[PDB]
């Protein structure tokens, strides 16, 4: 599985540009797709969203009508058409794949972000923004959401991700309570609606990053600001 | 009323449902024959001349019609317990090798090979999976067959047989024996084809068959017949 | 020709000793307690797309997911809860007469008239489901398949034979030879170290996993035997025979305890189940129907009907929360 | 046909 | 020659093997269903609540 | 007279309910026991349902008779009189549909297979139910409540020449209702049953050909109820518009019977196009 940013680089504001993702070893047609900005020195922003078929298209508040989302499943490309960047258009983009169905795992893989330079709702809480911790102990964090995450349905819509110094962010939890595939048995997941925490008991040096938390209950797609680990 | 997933599954059974369908209209487009008959019968030959582990699947297209030839020598199993498998067949083709009736089965009890291809015919028309299922009988072996009844009479395979000894009425006899073993001749139809070396005349013979199959079909369904 | 006189002699022994084990028939054991009384099962869910013959179905161990099978050559593992379609998987082969789900639901196992039984991972990183291993050996065609665990899986065939097979390696390390006829269905332990066998011959054997060995023989039905199932404690086990009577096989008694046929019903037996309990019975019928038997009192305790053509396949939940019943009328339907 | 018309 | 050896020897050992009265395992069958009663969903019509499938 | 309008207030309620009560029958039927799930069910449903609506435009009619005038307004009259040539082009449509569809399904077997599905049959469907909207709408934006002789007329209205428009709309009715239906129905029907002579389940034994005869006939009966049916109303509203013709008692008979043999195709569709359907006696021979 692999998924390759391009179309990054300076732009004037007010202009235009066109991202593109190559997607290569995993079936693309057959995932929904997601863009995901993060700011040089902020936390992670979900931007638009395109399901497998190109039958739903979302979009974040902050780009409706400016952004568009296209793929093309023959060439097995994702496209992220804007126009009229504003300042805060400037960061990092991630391309991630999310395949929904009963038990399935969204937002498992990351692209490697491309960026971009301009140059002239669920509230969710991250309490607490770095705890200095060494390899041996337990470690938590916690996370907060104005609103309920437990689904009448019995689901809990958190997801916990984890982005080490220079990497993309990875999948560590899928609601709340469900070890993503490779990830080791260290990272557990429990709380309940509203109160969620994540647990690193016997802690290893590449632990070390910034820790967020998504809810997916509805589509705002909101994250957490990220709480940061440090030796 | 649902979740952001559930919607995104609910999208995805959509999905899969509108592939179900193509496939289904795919499948149902295309024609099915079922080849049964002994291994010496000239199931292999007739198989090449169309063509120009298990159940062996034929594919080929003719006259803008697609067929699935289904082979089942391979399965010595009961035919009972697998044979309902094909209900819904097309058409069945049934071959037979006219130089049989001098030839006696290699198995040490003495019976005519041509008896035990009436018994298999006899048993597969007058299936219950099969009472208006057509078919299409293939008589191969005619030169050898053309042969063999100067040299030998006809008589040996069953004495009631009291006719000239000629080829043309000796086959038309054979297939008259044959045709008389359907017990629902209103509403069973069997198409009967000397086989030769020309492989368009054999494509020609089952296509004309099925045409008259899917005509009889159509008429069903109209609601006239 | 002493065998014949000596095998008669064996057989003859085992019947005594059958026989004088014999002294109170299950019938009147259970006279004392109490009918179930009318069950009526409602329809609370119908699977559609099929667009075929549906010829098997088995549920998922976390009792929601289930996978059906039919000669349309599609594999469908549905949501049962919400009548999602989970998967939709292209079969090779659309002669299917089997389909099976993995204990850890890693896993799909399907067989038919091509005699390969194909594996196929669910939980590819590629996103879609591929076949996995096709495991060949069988002359005739497969019949049934159980999965162990995601590396061992028993099938069988209409080459009279079962086999176990190493996914892993795709070889088979345990043959069981013994039947006659063609060998119809298999019913696996709960404890999974041995499970039984029904053929063709109208006899059913118990086989030892590891052994590879018939361990006992049972000998009740007239014509055939289509479907079996274990009892749910794992000391017995009912089978289905195309005779159109159902029977109860008590495998440390070595005999049949009871029989389930009634006069108005003649058609065979295509489907046999317990109830989690194992006071209910459920056998589909030919005439369209499943009966649901009182298992002790051996009395129709109630009926399923729905299905316009025959019912092919029928499996309870393991919570035994639900029944499904797929038929040749190309349709599933979840009874409550 | 021909009663309104 | 073989057949017979390999049947009569199976039978033989499919002879010799411990059987317990039939009206024990009656009785067996019958505490095992008695016991798990309760839990059975399909004996009784659950309450719609706790049933699962209900209509949407 | 009181036998006059005995005889034509009998016709036109009889033939009202014998229509209604079949093609509800048929309607309702469709919905119960068959299911539209083939393309013959959905042209069998569609033509029970026009049928129906159009006889349902009779009673007015009589009424307008009997009474000798209309009394229900400018409204009704606009949903009576465009109902009345909406359903009968909806009808003779699907009639010729029906036609075509079996000649495909006999002389077009393999291409059969494509064009033959529910899904194109419904697209047909809305397509007729389309083409007779070109009729239906200027009938609903030209009727009228005109007063004659102290009691109100809701015949159609023409502009200027009134003649010109009129005739036209005539032979508009005559030709795409009675002369392009009729050809469709016989050449379809004829090339059908030439096709079918062919065939080998159909010749050979005595009842191969004793299927093959009673096809015949039931396409027979078929082409023929609809000539005689719709024949005579055409034919003497040609011969009103050249020429006049004395108030005869024998001439308003005549007229009220050939209004209602025409609507009486609307009444022998239901037996002629589904209870001599074997699908449709398959249904009821289980009950
Ligand atoms: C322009 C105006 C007149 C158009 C509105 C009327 C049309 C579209 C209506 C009239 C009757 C309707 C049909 C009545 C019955 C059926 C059969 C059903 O199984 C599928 C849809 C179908 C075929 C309906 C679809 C729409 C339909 C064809
Ligand atoms: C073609 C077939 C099926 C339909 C036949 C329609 C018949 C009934 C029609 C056609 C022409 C009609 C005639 C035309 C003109 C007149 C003159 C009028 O002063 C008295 C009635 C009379 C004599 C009509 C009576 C009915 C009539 C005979
Ligand atoms: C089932 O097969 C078919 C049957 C009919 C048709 C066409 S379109 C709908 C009506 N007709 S018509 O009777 O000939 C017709 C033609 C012209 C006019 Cl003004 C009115 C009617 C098309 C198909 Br594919």
């Amino acid at each position: 599985v692999q998924l390759v940013e391009s179309g990054g680089g300076l732009v004037q504001p007010g202009g235009s540009r066109k991202l593109s993702c190559s997607a290569s070893g995993f079936a693309f047609s057959s995932f929904g797709m997601h863009w995901v900005r993060q700011a040089p020195e902020k936390g992670l922003e979900w931007v638009a969203y395109i399901s497998s078929g190109s039958g739903t298209i979302y979009y974040a508040d902050t780009v409706k009508g400016r952004f568009t989302i296209s793929r093309d499943d023959p060439k097995n490309t994702l496209f992220l058409q804007m126009t009229s960047l504003r300042s805060e258009d400037t960061a990092m983009y991630y391309c991630v794949r999310s395949i929904y169905y009963y038990g399935s795992s969204p937002f498992d893989f990351w692209g490697q972000g491309t960026t971009l330079t301009v140059s002239a709702d669920i509230v969710m809480t991250q309490a607490t923004s770095s705890v200095p911790v060494t390899p041996g102990e337990s470690v938590s964090i916690s996370c907060r959401s104005s609103k309920s995450l437990l689904h009448s349905n019995g689901n809990t819509y958190l997801y916990w991700f984890l982005q080490r110094p220079g990497q993309s962010p990875q999948l560590l939890i899928y609601r709340m309570s469900n070890l993503a595939s490779g990830v080791p048995d260290r990272f557990s997941g429990s709380g309940s609606g509203t109160a969620f925490t994540l647990t690193i008991s016997r802690l290893e040096a590449e632990d070390v990053g910034v820790y967020y938390c998504m809810q997916h209950l509805e589509y705002p797609l909101t994250f957490g600001a990220g709480t940061k680990l440090e030796l | 009323t649902l979740s952001a997933e559930d919607k995104a599954a609910v999208e995805r059974s959509k999905m899969i449902d509108r592939n179900l369908r193509e496939d289904g209209e795919k499948a149902a487009r295309e024609v099915k024959l079922l080849l049964l008959g002994a291994g010496e019968s000239g199931k292999s030959t007739i198989v090449k001349q169309m063509k120009i582990t298990g159940i062996v699947e034929t594919h080929f297209t003719f006259k803008d019609l697609h067929f699935k030839m289904f082979d089942v020598g391979a399965q010595r199993s009961e035919r009972k317990k697998w044979i309902h498998c094909f209900e819904g067949v097309t058409a069945i083709i049934f071959c037979v090798a006219l130089s049989d009736y001098d030839l006696v089965l290699a198995e040490d009890e003495e019976m005519n090979r041509m008896h035990e291809s009436m018994k298999l015919f006899d048993s597969i028309c007058n299936n219950k999976w099969f009472t208006d299922t057509s078919i299409i009988l293939f008589l191969n072996k005619k030169d050898l067959f053309e042969e063999k009844i100067k040299k030998s009479p006809l008589t040996i395979c069953y004495p009631e047989y009291a006719g000239s000894n000629t080829y043309e009425e000796a086959a038309a006899y054979i297939q008259c024996q044959f045709e008389d073993l359907n017990k629902r001749k209103d509403t069973k139809e069997i198409y009967t084809h000397f086989t030769c070396s020309t492989d368009t005349k054999n494509v020609q013979f089952v296509f004309d068959a099925v045409t008259d199959v899917i005509i009889k079909n159509n008429l069903k369904d109209c609601g006239l017949f | 020709d002493q065998l014949r006189q000596e095998a008669e002699q064996l057989k003859n022994q085992i019947r005594d000793a059958r026989k004088a084990c014999a002294d109170a028939t299950l019938s009147q054991i259970t006279n004392n307690i109490d009918p179930v009384g009318r069950i009526q099962m409602r329809t609370r869910r119908t699977l559609r797309g099929h667009l075929a013959k549906i010829y098997a179905m088995h549920w998922g161990t976390d009792s929601r997911l289930l996978v059906s099978a039919s000669q349309d050559g599609k594999l469908i593992i549905w949501d049962s809860y919400t009548t999602n379609k989970v998967h939709a998987i292209p079969l090779r082969s659309s002669w299917v007469m089997t389909c099976a789900y993995a204990p850890s639901g890693n896993y799909v196992a399907c067989g038919g008239l091509d005699n390969i039984c194909s594996i196929y991972n669910l939980k590819t990183r590629e996103g879609n489901v591929r076949v996995s291993r096709e495991l060949a050996g069988h002359t005739g065609y497969l019949s049934c398949c159980r999965f162990l665990d995601d590396n061992q899986i028993v099938t069988s065939s209409g080459d009279t034979t079962c086999a176990l097979w190493d996914i892993e390696t795709g070889q088979q390390t345990t043959t069981f030879t013994g039947h006659t006829g063609d060998v119809m269905s298999l019913s696996l332990a709960p404890d999974t170290r041995l499970f039984v066998s029904g053929a063709c011959d109208a006899s059913a054997k118990l086989w030892d996993v590891r052994e590879g060995m018939c361990r006992q023989t049972f000998t009740g039905h007239e014509s055939d035997i289509n479907a079996i199932c274990f009892f749910p404690n794992g000391n017995a086990f009912a089978t289905g025979s195309d005779d159109a009577t159902c029977r109860l096989f008590d495998l440390r008694a070595d005999q049949e305890l009871m029989t389930y046929s009634h006069d108005n019903i003649i058609c065979g037996i295509t489907s046999v189940s317990f109830s989690k309990s194992g006071r209910l019975l459920l056998a589909g019928y030919d005439d369209f129907n499943c009966n649901v038997w009182d298992a002790l009192k051996a009395d129709r305790a109630g009926v399923l009907a729905g299905h316009d053509n025959r019912v092919s396949c029928l499996g309870v939940t393991d919570d035994g929360m639900a029944v499904a019943t797929g038929s040749w009328d190309s349709f599933l339907k979840i009874w409550n | 046909y021909x009663g309104f018309x | 020659i073989a057949q017979a050896r390999k049947l009569v020897e199976q039978l033989k050992m499919e002879a010799n093997i411990d059987r317990i009265k039939v009206s024990k395992a009656a009785a067996d069958l019958m505490a095992y269903c008695e016991a798990h009663a309760k839990e059975d969903p399909l004996l009784t019509p659950v309450p719609a609540s706790e049933n699962p499938f209900r209509e949407k | 007279s009181m036998i006059t309008a005995i005889t034509i207030m009998a016709l036109y309620s009889i033939v009202c309910v014998v229509g209604l009560f079949g093609n509800f029958l048929v309607m309702y039927v469709i919905v119960r026991y068959t299911k539209m799930k083939t393309a013959t069910n959905i042209y069998i449903f569609n033509l029970a349902l026009a049928d129906a609506l159009a006889t349902s435009t009779l009673p007015f009619q009589s009424v307008n008779y009997l009474m000798g005038t209309w009394p229900f307004g400018t409204i009704l009259c606009k949903i009576v009189i465009s109902i009345d040539y909406y359903n009968m082009f909806t009808s003779i449509f699907t009639l010729c549909t029906m036609s075509v569809d079996r000649y495909i399904a006999v002389c077009h077997p393999v291409k059969a297979l494509d064009f033959r599905t529910p899904r194109n049959a419904k697209i047909i469907n809305v397509c007729n139910w389309i083409l007779s909207s070109a009729i239906g709408l200027p009938v609903m934006f030209m009727a009228t409540t005109k007063y004659r002789q102290g009691s109100i007329d809701c015949t159609l209205t023409f502009s200027h020449p009134t003649w010109y428009w009129e005739n036209l709309l005539k032979i508009c009715v005559f030709i795409f209702a009675f002369i392009m239906p009729v050809l469709i129905i016989t050449v379809c029907y004829g090339l059908m049953i030439l096709r079918l002579k062919s065939v080998r389940m159909l010749s050979g034994s005595k009842e191969k050909d004793r299927n093959l005869r009673r096809i015949t006939r039931m396409v027979l009966v078929v082409v023929a109820v609809f000539i005689v049916c719709w024949t005579p109303i055409h034919i003497y509203v040609i011969i009103k518009a050249l020429v006049t013709i004395p108030e005869t008692t024998f001439q308003t008979v005549s007229w009220h019977f050939c209004i209602a043999l025409g609507y009486t195709n609307s009444c022998l569709n239901p037996v002629l196009y589904a209870f001599l359907d074997e699908n449709f006696k398959r249904c009821f021979r289980e009950f």
